[PDB]
This record gives C-alpha cells, sequence and structure tokens, in this order.
C-alpha cells in the first residue's frame, strides 16, 4: 500500500502543478491580449 | 455491499504493480520535461517581459523629454 | 461700452505669434506622441 500512497501523492502534486502551470499561461495570454487590444486602440487614434 | 463495492474499487486493484512501476518511471520522466518546458517559458515570459520594461522606459523618457521641451 | 469692458475679463483679453507657438508646440507633442507609438507597434507585434 506504500506504492498506493506514493501514486496518490503523485497524481495530487502533478495535477496541483498542472493547474499552476497552466493558470500562468492562461495571465499570460491575457495580458498579451490585453497589450494587444491596446496596441490596437491606439493605433486607431493615430 | 460498501464493503464489496470499496474493496473492488481500490486504482491498481486487479493491476500488478510492475506496470506501476514502469507508469510512475515514465511519470517522473515527463515531469523532468515538463518542469524543464516550464523553465523554458518562464525564461521568455521574462525575455518579452522586460522587453515591455524596455519599451515602458523609452517610452516615459519620451513623454518627460517631450513635456519638457516647451 | 465702458461697463460691459469692464466686468468680463475675457473680452478686454480679446479687445499675434503666441497662436503660431501654441501650433507649433501642439503638432510636435502630436508627432511624438506618433513616433512612440509607432515605435511601440513595431515592438509589440513579437
Amino acid at each position: 500500500q506504500s506504492r498506493e500512497s506514493l501514486i496518490m501523492l503523485l497524481e495530487e502534486q502533478l495535477e496541483y502543478k498542472r493547474g499552476e502551470i497552466r493558470e500562468i499561461e492562461q495571465v499570460c495570454k491575457q495580458v498579451h491580449d490585453k497589450l494587444t487590444s491596446i496596441q490596437d486602440t491606439l493605433r486607431t487614434g493615430s | 455491499r460498501q464493503i464489496n463495492k470499496l474493496i473492488d474499487s481500490l486504482p491498481g486493484v486487479d493491476v500488478s504493480a510492475e506496470e506501476q512501476l514502469r507508469k510512475i518511471d515514465m511519470l517522473q520522466k515527463k515531469l523532468v520535461e515538463v518542469e524543464d518546458e516550464k523553465i523554458e517559458a518562464i525564461k521568455k515570459k521574462e525575455k518579452l517581459l522586460r522587453h515591455v520594461d524596455s519599451l515602458i522606459e523609452d517610452f516615459v523618457d519620451g513623454i518627460a523629454n517631450s513635456k519638457k521641451s516647451t | 461700452c465702458k461697463s460691459l469692458i469692464s466686468e468680463n475679463e475675457d473680452t478686454k483679453d480679446l479687445l499675434p505669434s503666441e497662436w503660431q507657438d501654441i501650433i507649433h508646440q501642439r503638432e510636435q507633442e502630436l508627432q511624438i506622441k506618433r513616433d512612440v507609438l509607432d515605435d511601440l507597434y513595431r515592438k509589440l507585434q513579437r
């Protein structure tokens, strides 16, 4: 059952790090989208 | 009946532990590559971040020396 | 007439190169804004 405990800890930290990673690219992508929208807005005001 | 439905629901209840051994080994492998990929991801994110910082500084300097040009 | 001139400061101010200087400052700030916005557009597209 020690191997089973190793497995369960394995998937819990694996899914936690996947969640952290995915929120990282989500937030950086939303920042990049905001930057592109601002660039378009300032280009329209030129 | 909860005893029966819990005893048969143990992953690995009907799976031999040695293929758990290979799956765990390859899990740590693909883990090694996934933090590696996160290393390149974070380093290029920081690269674009201080590109953004450099353009911020240039734009701020332009504003400052333009509004003090008169 | 003189009373109406007296109470209103704006008319007495109304009553010539400064306008040209203001036009020059406006156009120089406009062109520097255009230049910096062009630089931002060029940089952010990467």
